[PDB]
């Protein structure tokens, strides 16, 4: 939200050509494969985040590494494994069958 | 194991960052300055005409 | 509001 | 959001949403030995439509 | 009961 | 009444 | 200083 | 009736939000940064009201006069015996840098610096003479002519 | 819990009603005699 | 704001 | 110096 | 309490 | 390092209005007595 | 009162 | 902004 | 060559 | 403080 | 006060 | 930017 | 020939 | 520095 | 200060 | 540009 210059709430006190897009200031990014180049579908592997090649005449500084969101979820299926260690708790042979 | 890979990968973003403030620097500024500098030129071009004043 | 008004 | 070996990734000002960055980064591969599997039947059925 | 200056102090319970 | 208001007055001029 | 209207017996 | 005393601090608090000390305070923020505003640093020039004698024979320098941007210079044109000389017409080059005025009767030359220190220069026909006089307006040195006696070589049409 | 901001919107604009009476100054007006 | 007023 | 307006016991 | 340079002083208690 | 940028471009903004303060000079008034 | 008042103004002297 | 004002 | 508006103890 | 160079000059820690 | 003053004048005229 | 300003 | 408005020391 | 030539000769480092 | 002025002066001269 | 100017 801070990012998209239509909710500066103060007058627009920077560069009003700088903003990457009318909705981004700065362009958070894009996938890009380990050798650096543009990675535009997943079979070739991306592994890296950048911005996108200069063709508005400038580039904005990317603001993510791309891993917020997957480090979010392995965040949460961390703290969830604990539970399920603990609902796990042999459990292939039993004495039912005898 | 991952962890030092993550860490590489953060790595190679400071080197991208780093070609960054390397490059595009040059460019912003340069057109900041000549915007600049036009105006400057533009300002020491003018000479305006001189008067004459005529006493009664 | 005294009550010797 | 389910496994899809085909998500095209979203390029130009199109990347600037947040969308099209949930989109993106549905792609990036984490280096905690990836178990994502490429697809095997992807050329022999063929779709040209247009 | 509040004076001039913005402080209010007043009196607990006073009967005539 | 009246009470009160020497009440108050003296509180505040005991509490600056 | 006393606002004597301001009062409560 | 305690909700009647919280409310009503917050309201005192809303409605006049300042306390007539943090008035004090915006007050005198205020006047310091505007003292920092019309703060002039360096040494401010030298208030000067100086006299020159004007030498019309060739190869004498033209005599001078600074000026500082929005302060008003006076030049009094004033013949060999020391009687003003009344002016025919002058000439300002550059008068976008120096705003002149002139009675068109009187002998004085009202001068102010409109630009801080781009320098410029002045014909003035006088009465009496066939040469007129030249002047070069120079702004923003460490003093200002707050009046000039231009003593002119000749003799005007007081004696 | 909100009785109070509500009570607060009610005060406010009673009380921005009392102060904006108070910055009332009318001129004063003179009658010259015939 | 003083108690001396 | 002083403002007295901004005054606190 | 405040001057007019800009910095705030101000004394910690004090009564009459 | 977000907040390098804001207080920047807010004082730019202040920068430009004390400038254009700077730049103005009012002409002189000559009045003339009767 | 005028107590806080010349400790505030003292202690102004003293810290410049 | 100085004390001795 | 000083301005002491800009002044700090 | 800074100069009419456009250099910052400053003291360090002065009191009076 | 002036300590600062004077210690600013004097550093910035022996650096130019 | 001279230091005999 | 010299310059000195931007003088460096 | 820079002369009327267009190009620029500066001094490298000196003080007073 | 002028050290560094007339520096420069010779440093210009001397390479045309 | 020469350096005897």
């Amino acid at each position: 939200v801070n990012n998209d210059p239509a909710f500066s709430t103060t007058t627009s006190t920077g560069n009003s050509k700088n903003d990457f897009s009318a909705i981004a200031k700065q362009q958070f990014g894009v996938p890009y494969k380990s050798s650096g180049e543009v990675c535009t579908e997943y079979q070739q592997v991306c592994q890296t985040w950048g911005s996108v090649p200069s063709s508005t005449g400038s580039t904005t500084g990317v603001l993510f590494n791309g891993t917020e969101f997957l480090g979010a979820i392995n965040d949460y299926n961390g703290i969830m494994m604990p539970t399920l260690n603990l609902i796990r708790q042999s459990k292939e042979f039993d004495k039912k069958s005898r | 194991s991952s962890a030092e890979q993550l860490q590489a990968i953060l790595q190679k973003q400071n080197e991208q960052l780093a070609e960054q403030k390397y490059q595009q620097e040059i460019q912003q500024r340069t057109s900041d300055m000549l915007t600049a500098a036009t105006q400057l030129v533009q300002d020491w071009k003018q000479v305006e005409t001189q008067v004459y004043t005529e006493g009664t | 509001p005294f009550g010797a008004d | 959001l389910s496994d899809n070996p085909q998500r095209q990734s979203v390029s130009g000002p199109l990347s600037s949403t947040v969308y099209g960055f949930v989109n993106n980064s549905m792609m990036v591969q984490l280096p905690g030995q990836p178990g994502i599997k490429p697809l095997t039947f992807a050329n022999l059925i063929n779709f040209k439509v247009d | 009961r509040v004076s001039i200056g913005g402080t209010v102090y007043t009196a607990k319970k006073y009967d005539d | 009444c009246t009470d009160a208001a020497l009440a108050a007055l003296e509180y505040h001029k005991s509490n600056a | 200083c006393v606002s004597m209207i301001g009062g409560s017996r | 009736e305690v909700i009647d005393k919280k409310a009503f601090k917050d309201m005192t608090r809303n409605l006049y939000p300042l306390n007539p000390e943090q008035v004090v305070k915006l007050k005198q923020i205020y006047e310091t940064s505007e003292y920092a505003k019309a703060a002039t640093p360096g040494t401010p020039p030298k208030p000067t009201a100086t006299s020159q004698f004007v030498n019309l024979s060739p190869g004498s320098t033209p005599p001078v006069i600074r000026l500082s941007q929005g302060f008003v210079s006076s030049l009094v044109f004033l013949d060999s015996t020391g009687a003003p000389w009344p002016i025919a017409a002058y000439d300002l080059g550059d008068p976008s840098s120096f705003n002149i005025q002139w009675d068109k009767t009187s002998n004085t030359l009202m001068i102010q610096a409109t630009k801080l220190y781009n320098y410029g220069n002045l014909a003035v026909r006088l009465r009496g003479l066939n040469t007129p006089v030249m002047l070069t307006l120079i702004p923003g040195q460490k003093a200002v002519d707050y009046r000039v006696d231009l003593r002119v070589q000749g003799y005007g049409p007081n004696a």
